[PDB]
């Protein structure tokens, strides 16, 4: 995987190029938004089974032909596959926000996913929803004012989005 | 590429975990680091070619041979000459990036992978390369944790080669 | 030279599964039983199935098996002496690309399909520059071979059925017969009939 | 779906052998079981509502909590209740589909497996459907065979549970 | 895999409805057939060797291009491989025929064979011939009158046969 | 040594689980099986002696280079027909077993894994036996379940030889 | 057992590597981080008893059917009560630990791995303890990173338990 | 394929190595014996006709009862006279292909591998290839290693059928 | 395997009790040494390769009875596994050091290796004796007063040498 300082360094050296001078600062503002991201991560995944099944619990309210007999998500296991991976998910959508960029969750997560659902029946669409609802409770929490040194966060917030945005087109 | 956050992830990942507060203290560490480590790419970036020509020099100056020699593994005439320079510029180029990505992955994924059959193939004696680094090791005039951290990669280059 | 990197997909093999010991639930032929010497036919013909698909008279390895039978060796052992056989390397190495072998080593060995062009490409060049036997040590010596089979018990293809479902992915020795189209014209074949 | 018939085929599939008098047999204990399995599944199907109203009192009794405690998982509102009727209604269905099938198959793929994440994930108690499994054996009026195979396939979810 | 009784449960679940009083009934009337299923799978297993070797070498008498030099039952291998196949393909119709579904015989024999043969240059129609060979033969040895209780088992035959037919379908 | 019973355990072992009712099935199955092939044992036990010397002149008979051709593979003295009446009798004894067993187990242990071996190795022709095994069929007098399970060992190591 | 100095090590053992600026940035971060959890550990040692108790009512208050209910899985004599509180002791205790390791690591080794098992086999709730663990996290009284390390310690186990 | 070119290349290539002296030593070897091998197939060729037949009256003779009695696998009709000459031209052919590939490569590939199900499955006596063998090693005339090569191989399928 | 913290945990959680107030106080003191065992981790890192090249031919002018024909280390592969097990035996003390516990170098290279060393007929005074000379090789290196800031690293030096010791007196 690449993290937001190699990301830089391969096309550098794919340049055979020194990292210019902008670059270089543009890294240092990378740096200077370090603790910000460090605890958007932390907050995420101190909620991570919380988010899981309130998005869940939400999409099959929203979403009544899932678990209705027949349904996708119906049966226990089934159940089961589609909790475990809006967990997967959101893990990789914390690993893509802590290394700062998303190559982690598209070859390690998304890559082939797709195919995977089309083959197995699983509503891509579906997925997608549930990827939302995960995103918008995640970026509450990031956001919380309570109980942390208050600063601007609306960079790492809209980061964390796109990453959420990614894994939902991925999948429908 | 080794750096302190894919490492983080890495491993992570192969327990299937959630980042936790072991991972977090690694991106500290790597906070605490990285503004030294792009101070210190920055005063090599801009010293860069009067390192890599008192680098050169030392070569030339300790492996008089090189410089006298014919073959295309030696650097009698200019071809030979600009082939060694490059080299050089490669290793300082590289280690630079290093001390970006805040790990020896860089070095590893451009440079010493590899490295030992190129130099068996072509003729070159790694002891050139190894003088070559410890030269900018003494004269990148790097202080305090850029100093630090720019001569561990120098020298995990220089053992890479010995 | 370091493998070539590549990334995975996603995959059965990948995820927790649940998993309920049913009838789709491979069976687990191991040595830690203490088996009899009927019972040890059975894990024996499930090796030379799992690795050979089939194993005439002719490809059969009676000494490894003595030997297998004694304690000298372990499964694992004796699934390196079967991928080190005269039947594998003639039926699935020489026939083959290195890019299939790589598909079928992968597939025999880890129970697994491989992720993609890029992983077959990595491993195609193993034994050119490790030697053949390199390459079915460091299958054998991985992480997913261990963790999944260990020392002691026939290797096969993992998490093919889903429960409920009606059929599951291709057994490998229906979707990875021993050639492909490549040998295939070599022997001119398909024959005209009638 | 795990069930006689279906095991002694994967048994002797996996030792790439034709059926024989042992696999034979096993039809033949699977034949002396099937009526009486079909004769249960009929008798709790016929009796399914009363069943699942008095599974289902008899946890709302054992657990007054569950009634009067707000809450998503838990019944004090029509939502939960509607809910738990629906789960039990579950556990009893797919038990006759055992009877039918004469083996656990239905159990293990429709309700067992990842039957502890839903309930860790959803905080519903196990203890709960327990409750209910316990008061379907003492009301489902079975006899002989069918009594024997209905009540053996109560006890494996409620160990399940445990 | 399915069998028999499991093939209606699965269709209940999907709907999530219990068995009708028609389907157990339906499944008792299967169960009183019981005896003539499992002597039929009895008389093909126990016939299984001249079967196939009858089938074989009625086969490559009708399409001796198979057998001479260069033909894809040509040496000792390919011949030894043939008679394999076809001994494959009638044990796991035996199954189908055990379990009363044909499952097991699509997932674990069927599904992808095609595929295999095209791959290997293997004549599926030719194939096919052999076991439609095999199919009457043993539709033979089910039907004996014979040394067994004497009744109709023209239901079971018919389902065998449709075994077989579905085998002679997939293989080209 | 495949028997319905230990076939059952094999599987759940196997499966990490305890006995189901399917294995339960499977017990009884055998249960059903058992006292008939008990009998099916004792009445061929009963009469070992006749049938094991009508089937070797039976092979005698059909084969009759057998007993005119020199040879240490052929029976054309007293020592060759004495191994060929004591082969005949292994047959016929190991047969009994796996009525007693309820399982090709006896067969598959103690005859068949090797038989091809021993054949080619002492160029004896599986025919010949396949001829023994006929008669047997033929002449055990045996009825119902008895005769079907007996048939079913007699053919099945027929078909090990064909 | 998780924290950043294993961990590091570990990844480099797996690689046959000596440890380089990467690893050396781990243990920075880990520095940087240790007096806080140190304090924290204190801070919770001290007040033990405090939050030991007030955790163990606030779940009896939370779930008054745990005092009232007759049950060895309950709280209703005083055998379910030092039960009780001895688990919600072995919570805060090894939470400390995670403090002074640094990692998850004294979570995962001592209580998180089969915890499941132990809740699901005596049949406790882990509802339960997720309420006591609530109770730690808003009365234990920490600030700053003391606050979010001990936090996150508390949230990994109560993730753990839904 | 078994023939010291093949195996010497399939050795080198398995442990990814340049040929080297002992490969050319093989070769040696090979062209030591290849005239001898040429010469030998031209001869066995030349009387090819007159060997089979030769070879077949060979086994009819030693087994009269294969020309008298019915049945598919016996040489008593036209057919299966036919089939017997077929079968031992096959061998006679494909020796005569190892003379010339200085191996028993073609044997293995062509008609040893599998040639125990065959005669099994046919009913067929490897007795009355080894018969029609011995035939073609008494009645060949070779001499010198022409005579020892193809003998090697003769014998080589006598052993492989004993 | 423990760290300085782990193991001091792991003590505790034996007896279920917290650490004392002395404990913490023994652990934030390891703290305020981190730096010092940090820069003693990377000067023997940054010269390994000279560590054990310099040990090795000391270890053989002394020794020369270990790479004359027919010793121990004569022939390039012999040389070279002997030259391999210097390093692994310097890169575990590294590992001891930068944990600041034994528990790594004994779990995960001293474990079987007297054994290995008498299977193979290796030397084992030899080894210890090449040991000894990285030993002291190693900590000139770390106690260099050049080139950082001054202090006192005794303690860290003396933790240093008795991983040494510790790998010296289990190779014999
Ligand atoms: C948006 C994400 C929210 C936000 C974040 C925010 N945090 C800080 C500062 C700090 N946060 C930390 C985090 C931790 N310390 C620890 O010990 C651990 C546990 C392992 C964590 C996760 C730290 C160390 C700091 C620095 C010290 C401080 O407390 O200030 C800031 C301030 C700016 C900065 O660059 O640090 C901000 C903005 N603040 C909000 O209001 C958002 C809701
Ligand atoms: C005994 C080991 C020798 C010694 C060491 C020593 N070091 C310090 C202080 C520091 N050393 C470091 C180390 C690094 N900084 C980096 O960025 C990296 C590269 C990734 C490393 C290895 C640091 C950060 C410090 C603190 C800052 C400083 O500039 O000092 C000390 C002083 C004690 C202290 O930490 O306050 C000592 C004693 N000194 C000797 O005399 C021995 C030869
Ligand atoms: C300089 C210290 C001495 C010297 C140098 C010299 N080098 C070459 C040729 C090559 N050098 C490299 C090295 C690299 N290529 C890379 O991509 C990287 C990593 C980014 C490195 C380090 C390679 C690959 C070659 C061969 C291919 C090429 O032409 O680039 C030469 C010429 C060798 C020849 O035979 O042509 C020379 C002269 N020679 C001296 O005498 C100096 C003391
Ligand atoms: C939940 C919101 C939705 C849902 C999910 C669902 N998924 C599956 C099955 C699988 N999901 C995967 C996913 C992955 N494999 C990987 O390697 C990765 C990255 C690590 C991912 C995310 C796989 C491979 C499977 C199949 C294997 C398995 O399920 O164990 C199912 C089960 C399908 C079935 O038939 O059992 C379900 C239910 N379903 C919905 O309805 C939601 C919209
Ligand atoms: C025949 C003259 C005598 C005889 C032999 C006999 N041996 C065994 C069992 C084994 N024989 C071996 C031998 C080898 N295995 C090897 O790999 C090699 C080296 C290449 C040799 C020499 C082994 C290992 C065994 C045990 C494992 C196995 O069963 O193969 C038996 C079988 C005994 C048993 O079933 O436990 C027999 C019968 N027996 C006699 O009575 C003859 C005097
Ligand atoms: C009844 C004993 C108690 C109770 C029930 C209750 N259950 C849920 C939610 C779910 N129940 C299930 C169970 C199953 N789904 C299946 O597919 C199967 C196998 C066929 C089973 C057994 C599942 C998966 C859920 C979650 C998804 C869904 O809502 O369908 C709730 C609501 C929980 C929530 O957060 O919405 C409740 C209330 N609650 C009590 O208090 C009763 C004592
Ligand atoms: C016989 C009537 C015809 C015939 C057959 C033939 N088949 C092969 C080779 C293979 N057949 C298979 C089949 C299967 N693999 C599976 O997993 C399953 C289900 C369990 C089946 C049915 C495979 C995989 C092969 C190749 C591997 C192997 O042979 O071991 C051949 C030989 C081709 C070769 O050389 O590989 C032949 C001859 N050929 C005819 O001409 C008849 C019409
Ligand atoms: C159908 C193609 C042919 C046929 C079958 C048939 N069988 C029965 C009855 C029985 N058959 C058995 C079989 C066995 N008993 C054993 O112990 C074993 C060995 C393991 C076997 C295979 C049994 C137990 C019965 C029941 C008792 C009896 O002896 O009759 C019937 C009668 C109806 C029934 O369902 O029982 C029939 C029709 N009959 C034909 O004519 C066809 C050629
Ligand atoms: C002659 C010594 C005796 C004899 C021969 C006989 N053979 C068959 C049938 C077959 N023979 C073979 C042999 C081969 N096929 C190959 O491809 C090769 C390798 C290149 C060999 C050696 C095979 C495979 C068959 C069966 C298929 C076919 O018919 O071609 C028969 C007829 C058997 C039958 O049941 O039709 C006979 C008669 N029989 C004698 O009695 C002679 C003493
Ligand atoms: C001669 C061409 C040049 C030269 C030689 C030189 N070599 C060494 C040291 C070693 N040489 C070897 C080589 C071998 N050892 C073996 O066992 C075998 C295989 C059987 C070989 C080929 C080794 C292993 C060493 C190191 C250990 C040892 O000294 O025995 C030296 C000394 C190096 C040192 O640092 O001590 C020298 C001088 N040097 C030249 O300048 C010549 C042109
Ligand atoms: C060098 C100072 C001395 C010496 C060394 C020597 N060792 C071996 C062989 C092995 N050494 C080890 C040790 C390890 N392997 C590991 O992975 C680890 C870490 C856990 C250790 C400590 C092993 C296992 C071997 C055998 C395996 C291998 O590939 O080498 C040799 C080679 C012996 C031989 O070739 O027979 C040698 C020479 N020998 C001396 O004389 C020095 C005192």
């Amino acid at each position: 995987m690449f993290d937001v300082f190699t990301r830089v360094v391969s096309q550098a050296d794919a340049r055979g190029e020194y990292l210019s001078g902008s670059q270089l600062d543009a890294l240092s503002a990378t740096v200077a938004e370090g603790n910000k991201r460090i605890d958007s991560v932390n907050r995420i995944t101190g909620n991570a089974s919380a988010i899981v099944s309130n998005a869940a619990r939400a999409l099959f309210a929203e979403q009544p032909q899932l678990i209705q007999p027949g349904g996708n998500a119906y049966t226990s296991r089934r159940m089961a596959a589609c909790l475990r991976d809006m967990e997967i998910i959101l893990r990789y959508v914390t690993y893509a926000t802590f290394t700062g960029d998303a190559s982690v969750l598209e070859d390690r997560c998304l890559n082939g996913l797709r195919e995977t659902y089309v083959a197995l029946g699983v509503p891509g669409a579906s997925v997608a929803a549930g990827v939302q609802k995960m995103k918008e409770a995640a970026l509450d929490i990031v956001n919380d004012p309570n109980g942390i040194t208050r600063g601007d966060c609306s960079a790492i917030v809209a980061e964390i989005a796109g990453y959420f945005d990614r894994a939902a087109a991925a999948v429908a | 590429m080794k750096t302190p956050l894919t490492e983080a992830v890495s491993t992570a990942d192969s327990q299937g975990r959630f980042l936790s507060s072991t991972e977090l203290q690694i991106a500290f560490g790597r906070l605490r680091q990285a503004n030294a480590g792009l101070q210190a790419a920055k005063a090599l970036t801009d010293n860069a070619q009067s390192l890599v020509n008192g680098a050169a020099q030392a070569v030339y100056n300790k492996f008089p041979y090189t410089t006298q020699t014919q073959g295309n593994n030696f650097a009698a005439d200019q071809r030979g000459k600009d082939k060694c320079a490059r080299d050089i510029g490669y290793y300082l180029r590289i280690v630079t990036y290093c001390l970006v990505a805040g790990g020896t992955g860089p070095l590893d994924e451009y440079l010493i992978a590899g490295i030992d059959e190129i130099n068996r193939t072509f003729d070159l004696s790694p002891s050139w390369y190894v003088e070559a680094l410890k030269y900018i090791k003494a004269n990148h005039g790097l202080s305090g944790d850029a100093r630090d951290e720019a001569n561990s990669y120098l020298d995990y280059a220089i053992n890479a080669l010995s | 030279l370091p493998l070539l990197n590549y990334a995975p997909k996603s995959q059965n093999v990948r995820v927790e599964g649940y998993e309920i010991g049913s009838e789709e639930k491979p069976v687990v032929f191991t040595t830690e039983n203490i088996l009899s010497s009927s019972d040890m036919d059975n894990l024996i013909e499930a090796a030379y199935r799992q690795i050979f698909f089939h194993a005439f008279k002719w490809d059969r390895e009676k000494v490894l098996e003595s030997q297998l039978r004694n304690g000298q060796i372990t499964v694992r052992d004796f699934v390196r002496g079967l991928l080190l056989s005269n039947t594998f390397r003639n039926s699935f190495y020489e026939k083959n690309s290195n890019y299939r072998f790589v598909e079928h080593c992968v597939q025999k060995i880890l129970g697994r399909d491989v992720y993609s062009e890029r992983e077959k490409i990595a491993w195609s060049i193993v034994v050119a520059t490790k030697g053949y036997q390199g390459l079915i040590d460091d299958l054998l010596n991985s992480d997913e071979y261990l963790n999944n089979f260990g020392y002691d018990t026939v290797p096969y293809q993992r998490r093919r059925n889903l429960p409920g479902r009606e059929a599951g992915e291709l057994p490998f020795n229906i979707k990875s017969p021993r050639y492909d189209a490549y040998h295939r014209r070599q022997l001119g074949f398909p024959q005209i009939v009638w």
